[PDB]
């Protein structure tokens, strides 16, 4: 019971960090759609695909 | 240009700017916009470099349009007077730089927003305004120069 | 007149018509009543003669009357032209009966309302109104066209 | 004098006026005060007064001055007539003085405030009228005549 | 007059008037004296009725006589204006009220100081000045309003 406690609150943690960064993968490119985007930034470290 | 003030209380102690597709908003005040189409618009909290949300519908888009780079660094329009620089934002005269003047934006020679005013009171006689732009490939950027209160 | 419209999310979509002690509104709209006399009121169901509570106050009762029957072929005048029939309105041309038409009494020579506008956006060659209708003897029914897509 | 009237359902009820120290608003009456600036003032409940808690800011305060006791008993310039008494109330002549429009100041000639109405519908052809007062060394006394009727 | 300003740093923040009998010079602000003779006067902290030591010779007394009780509330010589009430201060408009200029006396008619003021930097629409007056008899009163900034 201590055990699945620990993976459940890191498992949270982590995914809480990674859409942190999910957030500020965006971010800067939301604010200017005329900017084009790298395609290093687009699948590999983010997800976003390429649109309008 | 189309500039809805925010209300509070009965006085106007900001400004929300509509650019193509996306609709502004400073973080720092507090109030209700005067529009009743924008009140239904879910507006999302972010970082320093003030995300929202364009939610609005097809009808009225594209109010005006951001400016791109190459950025000169000579004439640039002002609601107040006029700004002359690119790297930092020019020493204007008093008046402009009291309260509730944020969210102001600065339009360009052909009408294209460049910069959207957040701080920068009164720094002695020459007083610098703390604004957002795009530094070289169109990234967001927040530049802000030292002692710049909430303005 | 008095015919006060229905906004939703700050748009106009239908509107709503004040008869002798009652007011008539659409309830196939969504929206509220920009009075804030009228937003008071409570909204009761019905069938498609969208029906709502005539709680109004005593200063503004007996605005518009309704017409009884013995009812002419004539003319009788509309908001955007005119209509020159008995069993159902007058086909109008294209063009005419847009979007947010919904709930506009349709008024004799003498002010009197004998319909109220509720569907039938286009009916092949000219465009026939689905409205609601006092019979022959005083009893509101609903007149329908076939294949009359509601407003 | 700027003294805003009270709103319910629409049409007016009654008159709250600004008096320096503390705003008026007769408890008789009911409403809501229109004004966003007034509508922040905490509604406390006082004495037989029919009073209003004073909790407007003190800049928009005392630009309307009070007349103080020891009045004479010459001319007062009411707002639809002329009183000139001292003890008890002149008559006014008939007509004025319906239901919902009470709480209008009774000024002077110096323009200062002397007393706010309450009361005096109809009391035959000699007009009296319940008035609130300021008896001989400033204490604040309602006085009503027989047969009174509020307004 | 006479009236002498504190040199602090190179810019003027405060005004040292002298009266018939002690100078004055207000504890708040801060630097040093203008005058070669007054550099002898020994500085000393006091209660908020802003108290100092006025030991100057003879060679320059009797400069300002001062006033006694019972002041009419006529008109009044304030440096930028004028103030014409008793109890309280008048309602000076805005741009008075700036900073960095405490101790200004207020003159009478007949060149008179009768209060040096303290206080008071913005109120909102008006403007109320914390001043030092004389009640009944002669007896040194400080008078302060609500929410005064020391200016």
């Amino acid at each position: 019971c201590t055990c699945v406690a620990i993976i459940m609150v890191s498992c949270v943690t982590s995914v809480w960090l990674l859409c942190r960064t999910r957030n500020l993968c965006i971010t800067p490119y939301k604010l200017a759609p005329n900017a084009q985007v790298p395609i290093l930034l687009a699948l590999l470290c983010c997800i976003k695909p390429t649109r309008a | 240009d189309k500039t809805f003030p925010i209300m509070l209380n009965g006085q106007v102690n900001g400004y929300a700017c509509v650019v193509g597709g996306r609709v502004f908003k400073p973080l720092h005040v507090e109030g209700r916009i005067d529009n009743e189409q924008l009140a239904a618009i879910k507006l999302k909290k972010a970082s320093i470099y003030d995300l929202e949300y364009g939610d609005v519908p097809q009808c009225m888009k594209s109010d005006t349009l951001q400016y791109t780079s190459d950025k000169p660094p000579g004439f640039y329009n002002w609601h107040h007077g006029a700004v002359q620089y690119e790297n930092n934002r020019f020493t204007v005269p008093r008046g402009v730089g009291g309260k509730g003047d944020s969210g102001r934006p600065i339009l360009d020679n052909k009408g294209r927003v460049v910069a959207i005013v957040l701080g920068g009171v009164n720094e002695g006689s020459r007083t610098a305004l703390s604004v957002v732009t795009w530094n070289q490939k169109g990234v967001t950027v927040k530049d802000t120069p030292e002692g710049s209160e909430p303005w």
